């Protein structure tokens, strides 16, 4: 049995991003952790974590026994900084080498780790709505969905991860997936283009009422990502013949599912445009829409028109060292 | 900020055993049981106690022996009682010919 | 627990002591630690005596010539 | 009981306020203070910031508009001790150098791991500055000092560098005085 | 144990305090009354001539599963046990 | 959970299986090996084997070794003041404890 | 027999008597200390009681203490026996087949080893032979000096799989077997003997003797231990393929398949209770078989699978059937029952095993065939109606058949050679102990009193009738 | 029906010792049985309507539903 206990009163200290780390009901002293890297991706690759812990006395691996299968209780938040959010999650340890009186811990989120396990036996869902499939595959997450229309058939073979079927569902429905902070998310691509922004990020403006960007990267390679999606889909249906979908002046490519709705959404994605580095905002999660204003720092203060007004967040990386808390994001536009 | 202790030697009082209820008197009790247990007298934890015996037979004037012993006393005090703040030491003759006084200050 | 350490006995004392007006104040203090250590010594003596006598009882597992 | 050396005795007429003693579990060395002693401390205050991301919540999260703290150092000392013989050259000048040379070195033949590390000393400057767990880092002395008819030094001078073993808090460093 | 072992293991400062000495004596008295005799019984079963009568009853009950004996017939119980165990080797004479 | 020091003989849960480790330790203590230490019982260590264990090794949980080598079953039985004891180092004891905790075979076993 | 209440009362009285504690403090300082000290004292007393109870062999509760007490009264338990069967098919596939091989090793579809016990025939069309699981492995130890006992201990895994043990000593190019002995009872100063023993940890060892009562293995010699290893209880049904290994050159040449008798004669080692009883009886047994129960003990140890045996001398037989007879002088009668063997086969086994009995001289052995008496019961009872009647009847029938059947273990609850008959009170106690019945009555029919020597009284469940209502 | 159990040790006598199940277990729940084990013997404890006629040695308990 597992008992839910109250937090202890001996933890009087407040930190920047990483608040406390515990193994069961025992606490690793926080001053011993010198690194932290938390990554929230924009697809079903799950949140990741990496901790660098200074261990000169041989205590973390020797006496605590940290190896494959150790469950960490990590409290992450920022109740005083730019974004006052606070949450708790559980992580599953994959490996932890020890070098130079230091230990590097590689961890994966437990609810997604359970989704990244190869299947011992095959499961087939015949003529089931997508909601039942999602609930049966991942019965531990809350479902946030708005783009489920029809019913279809899905197959999960032996040795395949359950994440493959979820990604196939996303492709067939035309939505964006990411599992973070106890939820699994399906959000349509057509409705994302018409969403109002929530935050404002400005550059070269010191009288701004929003936040500030310190470094940013402009990507002009839009063909690099559109090259793979420039095809005309075709497939065989036993009662209709050959079914086409897409443009008329592109090369042909064959798939297997002869479903017009699934064929229509086969070529939808998000095109990355910009990478930026800010001063540690913990409210930045994938799916967020921001307003970006960039001024030039020489010549005559001309605005840069090559950066669109509204952008969507795709990937977020938070990083804390022993002195500073930083965030990095990748922004994109719906095709 | 709420630390309370009983008298290390249970001393009788009108209510019963004495109790000290503050942040400054608690340090007094802690340092009171120190200087009362010589090193090794505790049945468990042999490395905990006092080094006052080595002062016993030496001239009451200033000599290098005293300057030697004070360093050991302070280092042992830091090892055994890390939290309490201690400011200094003063040794000097008092009362009759033989007696010597050692005073430890908590500030 | 069959193997009693000082920490376990102090934890037992702290578990019993709570919800009492007089004693709950002195949960974290040096006096309780010293008392628990001094008591644990007897328990250690009894457990080790029983184990040693049981071991030395048989000829097969005796560790001394006199036994 | 440690073994004494140096100018520990009072036959010369110098107050204890003008002498430095280094004490550990084996030796005790006493000497005078020369003209170039000092005590030092430092802190590090600050790249990743840019002009376009400045402004004209705590103060620690804003590293693009305010200064940031990175770290500090334990207190350091430079003590050029001095010895001069008056009665017995060996226990005053030629023994103190050997004692310091022994205190600076490790002991690799000991059974425990902690006994192999060079040991730490207690520094007491005069009678009013006392610091514990001080690690000796450098040492030096000259070889052209005047000699006795038996070959032992009648005077010498040793230059030392000492360091602390941890960063001190504001409340703790006041106690050292 | 002995008549003042646990009391004597206090520090010299606490031995002159009344309540601590009284508590040590009370604990030692309780432990002697309720615990010590069974430990002594454990340690005294090496030799047949030093066991208590209950352990002798246990060993005689062990011996009685194969022979029919009544202990009140002989002058002593340890002599009965030792002699029967010795005459086991002389089977048939 | 209360962890047991790595130098405790209680690390083996069965009092009968601990007898082999105790036999090995006692057999070593009575030999004439070249890296043993000779220690005489001091007048203040008559009833306190922990003080002797701390003074010799620096570890206080090695009092069972002192009680074993002296020849007593009970810790309340006083040792004879001035008895000559020979005690082995600590790394050897730790290695023996590890071998009997994770392998548990007799020192001279033949395997294939 | 202290309890927590008695401890608390004694503590309260002791505190009241004391001058300082009763006067100077009261009602708060004492109350928690009472509970704490009483709890600690009770825990310590319970541990002391557990150790004292484990002290002796009869009241032991853990296997290690039983093994230590068994080692004190030197005893080594019965070792596993290999399963045996026949492979009547060894038909060749090509020319030049193995005309007559012996002890050819085989492996059968689960990586379990088998070997053939006797030479195969000329396999004109096919040959017949019997096989067993036995496999052979060896280990050697050299001697540096004379240690005066020189015990040699096998590994845990090797002692797990062991059937026989053979010892060879090789000195200046000559090798010989060394025989075993019980202790060192009649050998001295030149005899080549050894004694087996069992460690409290499951390891089997050989101990050579002292200079006076044995021959110490001379320096510069090698001792070889040869072990026959077998897994305990494995059965292979029929039609399965066995392929040669090591001698694998014949695999292409020959074909070996399972046919006719399956392998089903395996046996595992002793359990804890059987060891406990046999170790105690070994004290009275020694090695001489003069008394009545010693013959039964020896027969049970040597021959596996027996339920019960009984032996009676001339006096009981003369009181039983014939007034006087000269032929009865120095005659021993044996009777028994084996579930899977006929009485003629049992008789064949008994006298064959008795050829090696100790203390044999001027003795003649006889066997008497057993007579079986059915026995029968009738019950009338009322159930609580929560359970169905048919389920109760079937469960009671199964339980009675297992407990009081002919193949039951009631006649020998432990494997020590003994005959325990059935009394009426046992049925009444057992039927109640199950607890389906709120009230029941038993009537015994066709019940015949037993001599205890060659009579047999089991229970027949099929003929018995049960009357259930309510 | 499916079976599953949960256990709770007693460190001290808290005079009521209420034991609360998880939300998921309470969602799927049909019966509930209480067993108490002390010194190697286990027994059932019967339920009661409040404490209407039992006192000072009865082995009884009361069920309740939290707002959650």
């Amino acid at each position: 049995t597992k008992t839910t206990t109250a937090p202890e009163t001996d933890s009087k200290r407040t930190q920047l991003f990483l608040q406390s780390v515990s193994i069961g009901q025992n606490e690793i002293p926080r001053e011993m952790i010198v690194g932290c890297t938390y990554v929230e991706p924009g697809e079903l690759s799950g949140p990741q974590l990496m901790l660098m812990i200074r261990d000169s006395t041989a205590y973390v691996v020797n006496k605590l026994g940290v190896k494959f299968g150790t469950i960490l209780t990590v409290s992450l938040g920022d109740p005083e900084g730019h974004g006052g959010i606070l949450f708790s999650e559980e992580f599953f340890v994959l490996k932890a080498p020890r070098k130079d009186d230091t230990v590097l811990i590689y961890a994966f989120s437990n609810p997604v780790r359970l989704l990244k396990v190869p299947s011992t036996s095959a499961q087939y869902f015949v003529d089931k709505p997508p909601s039942a499939v999602v609930s049966s595959l991942a019965p531990g997450l809350k479902v946030n969905a708005d783009s489920f229309r029809k019913t279809s058939t899905y197959h999960l073979n032996v040795g395949e991860k359950p994440t493959k079927v979820l990604q196939e569902i996303a492709r067939d429905t035309g939505s964006m997936c990411w599992a973070s902070r106890g939820m699994i998310n399906f959000k349509s691509m057509e409705k994302m283009a018409n969403a109002a922004p929530s935050l404002t990020y400005e550059s070269a403006n010191p009288n701004t009422s929003g936040f500030t960007i310190s470094q940013f990267n402009i990507l002009n390679a839009d063909y690099e990502y559109q090259r793979r999606h420039n095809y005309r889909m075709a497939s065989y249906d036993m009662t209709k013949g050959v079914v086409y979908s897409g443009n008329q002046e592109d090369p042909i490519k064959f798939t297997s599912n002869p479903d017009p709705t699934a064929l229509a959404n086969y070529n939808k994605f998000i095109l990355p445009r910009l990478d930026m580095l800010v001063e540690g905002n913990a409210a930045l999660t994938p799916g967020t829409t921001l307003k970006i204003v960039v001024h030039n720092t020489a010549g005559d203060g001309e605005l840069d028109e090559s950066i669109p007004d509204k952008m969507i967040v795709m990937s977020v990386t938070h990083f804390e060292d022993r002195f500073r808390f930083v965030s990095r994001a990748q922004l994109g536009v719906v095709n | 900020a709420n630390n309370n202790e009983i008298d290390p030697l249970l001393t009788l009082e009108l209510s019963g055993v004495k109790t000290y209820e503050s942040q400054e008197e608690a340090w007094g009790a802690r340092l009171y049981e120190w200087l009362n247990t010589y090193q090794g007298e505790v049945y468990g934890d042999p490395s905990w106690g006092n080094v006052l015996p080595q002062f016993k037979h030496e001239p009451t004037n200033l000599s290098h022996v005293q300057i030697a012993v004070e360093a050991m006393l302070l280092q042992k005090l830091t090892v055994d009682l890390p939290d309490i703040p201690i400011s200094g030491l003063s040794v000097a003759e008092g009362d009759a010919f033989d007696k010597l006084k050692i005073s430890i200050r908590i500030r | 627990k069959t193997t009693p350490t000082k920490d376990s006995i102090r934890a037992e004392f702290e578990e019993l002591v709570e919800k009492d007006s007089f004693w709950s104040k002195f949960v974290g203090s040096q006096f309780v630690s010293m008392l628990t250590l001094f008591i644990t010594q007897i328990v250690y003596r009894c457990f080790q005596y029983a184990d040693a006598a049981l071991a030395e009882g048989f000829i097969s597992t005796a560790t001394r010539r006199s036994s | 009981a440690p073994i004494a050396y140096g100018v520990y005795s009072q036959a010369d007429g110098v107050s204890p306020y003008l002498k430095v003693t280094l004490t550990n579990s084996q030796y005790q060395v006493t000497g005078y203070i020369s003209q170039g002693a000092a005590m030092n401390m430092a802190q590090n205050w600050e790249s990743m910031g840019s002009v376009s991301g400045a402004l004209g919540t705590t103060s620690v999260a804003r590293w693009n508009s305010l200064m940031v703290w990175e770290g500090g150092t334990p207190p350091t000392f430079t003590l050029p001790v001095t010895f001069i013989a008056l009665n017995n050259p060996f226990i005053e000048v030629s023994g103190a150098i050997a004692a310091l040379t022994a205190m600076i070195s490790p002991e690799l033949k000991a059974a425990n791991v902690g006994g192999q590390i060079p040991e730490r000393v207690t520094l007491n400057i005069g009678r009013r500055i006392n610091i514990t767990d001080v690690a000796i880092q450098d040492l030096s002395f000259d070889l052209d000092a005047p000699r006795d008819s038996n070959g032992y030094f009648l005077k010498n001078t040793v230059n030392l560098q000492l360091t602390g073993s941890s960063i001190y808090n504001s409340s703790d460093i006041v106690r050292a005085f | 144990m002995q008549r003042s072992w646990f009391n004597h293991r206090l520090t010299s400062a606490k031995q002159k305090s009344l309540l601590y000495k009284s508590l040590a004596d009370l604990v030692q008295s309780m432990m002697d009354t309720f615990v010590d005799p069974w430990l002594e019984r454990i340690t005294n079963r090496k030799s047949i001539f030093s066991m208590s009568k209950e352990d002798l009853e246990t060993r005689t009950n062990e011996l009685g599963q194969f022979f029919t004996i009544r202990t009140s017939n002989s002058s002593s119980v340890p002599m009965l046990l030792q002699q029967r165990l010795d005459e086991i080797h002389f089977k048939g004479t | 959970q209360y962890p047991l020091s790595r130098y405790d003989d209680r690390n083996i849960a069965d009092p009968i299986l601990r007898a082999e480790l105790r036999k090995e330790v006692m057999l070593m203590c009575e030999s004439n090996d070249k890296n043993l230490t000779i220690y005489y019982v001091l007048p203040d260590e008559q009833y306190r084997p922990d003080l002797l264990a701390y003074r010799m090794w620096g570890i206080a949980e090695l009092r069972w070794v002192v009680t074993l080598a002296a020849g007593l079953e009970d810790e309340s039985q006083g040792m004879t003041v001035g008895k000559k004891l020979k005690l082995p180092p600590a790394t050897w004891i730790r290695e023996m404890i590890r071998h009997f905790q994770y392998d548990g075979q007799v020192i001279g076993t033949l395997s294939i | 027999t202290p309890t927590k209440d008695s401890i608390r009362a004694e503590f309260e009285e002791l505190v009241e008597k004391d001058s300082f504690w009763s006067k100077f403090v009261g009602s708060q300082f004492v109350s928690m200390l009472t509970l704490f000290i009483t709890q600690i004292v009770y825990r310590c007393f319970q541990y002391a009681d557990a150790a004292l109870a484990e002290g002796f062999i009869s009241t032991a509760t853990r296997r290690s203490s039983i093994l230590a007490a068994a080692e004190t009264n030197s005893y080594v338990g019965t070792k596993p026996t290999p399963s045996s069967g026949m492979i009547e098919i060894t038909a060749t596939s090509e020319d030049a087949p193995a005309v007559i091989p012996k002890n050819m090793p085989l492996i059968s579809d689960d990586q379990y080893p088998y070997m053939t016990m006797d030479v195969c025939r000329l396999v004109d069309g096919t040959g017949t032979v019997e096989v067993a699981q036995l496999e052979i492995q060896e280990v050697t130890y050299t001697v540096t000096a004379a240690k005066e006992f020189l015990e040699v201990v096998l590994s845990k895994a090797l002692t797990a799989v062991c059937y026989k043990l053979e010892v060879f000593v090789t000195t200046d190019g000559k090798t010989t077997q060394w025989s075993s002995s019980t202790m060192f009872r009649l050998a001295g100063s030149k005899s080549q003997v050894y004694v087996e023993f069992y460690k409290p940890s499951e390891q089997l060892g050989v101990r050579f003797g002292d200079g006076l009562i044995g021959q110490i293995p001379p320096e510069g010699s090698t001792i070889t231990l040869k072990v026959w290893c077998t897994n305990g209880d494995i059965t292979l049904v029929a039609g399965q393929n066995l392929t040669p290994v090591d001698s694998a050159a014949n695999l292409a040449n020959l074909i070996s398949v399972k046919t006719t008798t399956p392998i089903t004669a395996g046996t595992d080692a002793e359990t804890t209770e059987i060891t406990r009883n046999r170790a105690q009886y070994y004290l009275a047994y020694d090695d001489q078989v003069v008394w009545g129960g010693d013959y039964t003990y020896f027969l049970v140890r040597n021959i596996p699978g027996l339920s019960w045996v009984k032996a009676w001398g001339e006096g009981q037989q003369e009181k039983l059937d014939g007034a006087y007879n000269v032929q009865n002088i120095n005659k021993i009668f044996i009777s028994g029952w084996h579930p899977n063997k006929s009485q003629s086969e049992l008789e064949e086994m008994i006298l064959a095993a008795f050829k090696k009995v100790p203390n044999e001289l001027n003795k003649k052995f006889s066997y008497k065939e057993v007579r079986k008496l059915p026995f029968k019961i009738t019950i009338t009872g009322r159930i609580s109606a929560s359970l169905t009647i048919e389920n109760v009847t079937d469960e009671l029938k199964s339980a009675l058949e297992t407990k009081f059947g002919r193949d039951s273990t009631f006649f020998d609850p432990n494997r020590v050679g003994k005959y325990i008959l059935i009394k009426k009170k046992d049925v009444w106690a057992f039927i109640e102990t199950l607890g389906y019945f709120r009230d029941f009555y038993l009537e015994f029919v066709e019940w015949n009193e037993s001599n205890g020597f060659y009579d047999f009284v089991y229970l027949d469940t099929e003929n018995s009738t049960f009357n259930i209502s309510y």
